[PDB]
């Protein structure tokens, strides 16, 4: 099975500032990667699927990258409606496995 | 649209067999994949199985196939969860999941959800 | 994308070729066949839409995927074939006539090939054989596939891949068996020495009791691929089909064009009629009477000949090649 580190676990940051947040998989597992973000009481929104690719909805400021084992997510011009966690999902192996999840808040 | 409601007992004892609901509106069963998908408070999402629709083709996380086994119904646009032999720590929230792709492992949809907690 | 039993590698042998063709279909009336081959076609590794791109199974001991483009494709049956569509397991190409079709990755100087016996034959639409289409003549409803990838011709079934074996994940040392994976995957043993046992180690472990090494077998888990349910490969212990992809490139209704032949020079004689025919390609020729027995006659004519037939009170009616069946009607006139 195909393990999962989240990184950072936590961030402050405020409105209009840019977090970085990384996504390292124990194995290669090319750039099937999908990332979602967990509102707390609402079930959690998909953000990027394929590593790169943007979900129509989701906002442009949004942008994923990386290939491999080496994956980030670029939140540039930060909001009040995206404080959220953030949890990067790979579709490879049986079962798909998650990250501890990274908490994102207002400074 | 498609659209899933969780509707489950939120209190069970521990060592007996959990029953968990989602009704499946706007699409027919027979033509997508659906997904079971827990969420332990202070812990993260973790993979339950899945099951197709017109084929009853189920495949289940190694460390729960001994524990868990999906039926569907097409008469009632159900799909159904049994859990048996519950512990303390399968005290999770409960999401039911279906895609607008066909098969895909990300999920498109997804119901509210229903919380379930395991204690004497 | 698997790897199968090619019939044909590229000296003489059957081998081993993972663009291997299962089935061809040649169903269409313009000649293009369609070929279903083991590769995925228009996918990269992650299996991203991008058409420039495709992957295939590897020939090494990791069993991952590679990438290569279409400018190394070669498609031919008698000569080169024009390549029109294709989409993952699908092709779709126009062909000269042959007894076979093949299929080759031209990756460098390694020109993996693989052919499949399937004969291919120039066939024709109408009752006019030809060649290449006229510019001019009568339009006539045809069936071809369509040009359009995103069509859907029907499903194709695919389940999990099972037990792929392998000699290089065993080590034979002084009367032993060991087991070594490659790094950072779980790899499942099976072995027999005495009581049957079973287990999954991710790393290098010795294994008692065993002394030769035709006697163990090691395989990664995957799940990461989906196969097809091909007769070349062991399947897993539960058949149930798990899922579904289009079959592209649906057999459509579509207008064609076929030629008229030469307007026929019509004598007359006392009950029968005398057509002198000119067709440089074989065309038929196909005349019934108009009463109670019809005396239905076909022949396909070469060149130029005359042919004469009897006609009756009743009448009869001749239908020269793709032109309007014309009835004519005889007299009294005797001498
Ligand atoms: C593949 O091998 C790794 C290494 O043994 C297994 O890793 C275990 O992962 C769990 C969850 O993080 C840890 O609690 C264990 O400590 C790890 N191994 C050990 C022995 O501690 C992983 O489970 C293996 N996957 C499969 C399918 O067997
Ligand atoms: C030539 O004559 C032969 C018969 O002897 C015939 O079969 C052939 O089609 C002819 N070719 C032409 C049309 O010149
Ligand atoms: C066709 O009919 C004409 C006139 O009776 C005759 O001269 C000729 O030999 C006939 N030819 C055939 C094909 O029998």
């Amino acid at each position: 099975d195909i393990q999962m580190t989240q990184s950072p676990s936590s961030l402050s940051a405020s409105v209009g500032d840019t977090v970085t947040i990384t996504c390292r998989a124990t194995q290669s597992i090319s750039s099937l990667l999908a990332w979602y973000q967990y509102k707390p009481g609402k079930a959690p929104k998909l953000l990027i699927y394929q590593a790169s690719s943007l979900h129509i909805g989701v906002p442009s400021r949004f942008s994923g990258s990386g290939s491999g084992t080496d994956f980030t997510l670029t939140i540039s011009s930060l909001q009040s409606e995206d404080f959220a966690t953030y949890y990067c999902q790979q579709h490879d192996s049986r079962p798909w496995t998650f990250g501890q999840g990274t908490k994102v808040d207002i400074k | 649209q498609v659209q899933l409601q969780e509707s489950g007992p939120g209190l069970v004892k521990p060592s007996e067999t959990l029953s968990l609901t989602c009704a499946v509106s706007g699409d027919s069963i027979s033509n997508n994949y659906w997904t079971w998908i827990r969420h332990f408070p202070g812990k993260g999402l973790e993979w339950i199985g899945r099951i197709y629709g017109d084929a009853g083709s189920t495949d289940y996380n190694p460390s729960l196939k001994s524990r868990v086994t999906i039926s569907m119904d097409l008469s009632k646009n159900q799909f159904s969860l049994d859990l048996t032999s519950v512990t303390v720590a399968d005290t999770a929230l409960y999401y039911c999941a279906s895609r607008t792709t066909v098969a895909d492992n990300w999920f498109d949809v997804w119901g509210p959800g229903v919380l379930v907690t395991v204690s004497s | 994308p698997y790897l199968g039993f090619c019939p044909y590698c590229r000296h003489s042998a059957p081998c081993f070729s993972p663009i291997k063709i299962e089935n061809v279909w040649d169903e269409s009336d313009d000649g293009s066949i369609r070929i279903q081959v083991s590769a995925q076609f228009g996918y990269n590794q992650a299996g991203t839409a991008d058409v420039t791109k495709f992957r295939y199974m590897s020939f090494d001991h990791d069993h991952d995927i590679k990438e290569d483009s279409m400018d190394k494709i070669a498609i031919s049956t008698s000569g080169p074939c024009r390549r029109l569509g294709h989409k993952g397991y699908f092709l779709l190409a126009q062909c000269p006539p042959g007894d076979s079709v093949t299929v080759s990755i031209t990756s460098g100087a390694s020109e993996n090939s693989c052919t499949v016996e399937k004969k291919i034959r120039r066939k024709f639409v109408g009752r006019e054989e030809y060649l290449f289409p006229p510019v001019h003549g009568k339009l006539v409803k045809c069936h071809v596939y369509d040009h359009l990838k995103e069509t859907s011709a029907g499903y194709i079934t695919m389940h999990r891949p099972g037990p792929h074996a392998y000699k290089s994940y065993l080590e034979e040392a002084s009367g032993e068996v060991y087991i070594k994976p490659p790094s950072g995957k779980n790899v499942t043993y099976e072995c027999k020495c005495g009581d049957y046992s079973t287990g999954i180690v991710s790393t290098r472990t010795k294994m008692n009791g065993c002394t030769k090494a035709k006697q163990c077998i090691a395989y990664k888990s995957d799940q990461t691929k989906w196969v097809f349910n091909s007769p070349d490969l062991i399947r897993h212990t539960d058949h149930s089909v798990q899922g579904k992809l289009h079959i592209p490139f649906r057999l459509t209704p579509t207008v064609c064009p076929v030629p008229l032949a030469h307007t026929p020079t019509v004598t007359k004689w006392f009950k029968g009629i005398t057509l002198h025919l000119t067709a440089t390609r074989p065309t038929l020729l196909t005349t019934r009477k108009l009463g109670l027995r019809a005396d239905a006659t076909a022949e396909w004519i070469t060149g130029t000949t005359s042919r004469n037939f009897s006609v009756g009170r009743e009448g009869l009616e001749y239908v020269w090649g793709n032109h309007e069946p014309v009835r004519v009607w005889a007299q009294e006139s005797a001498p």
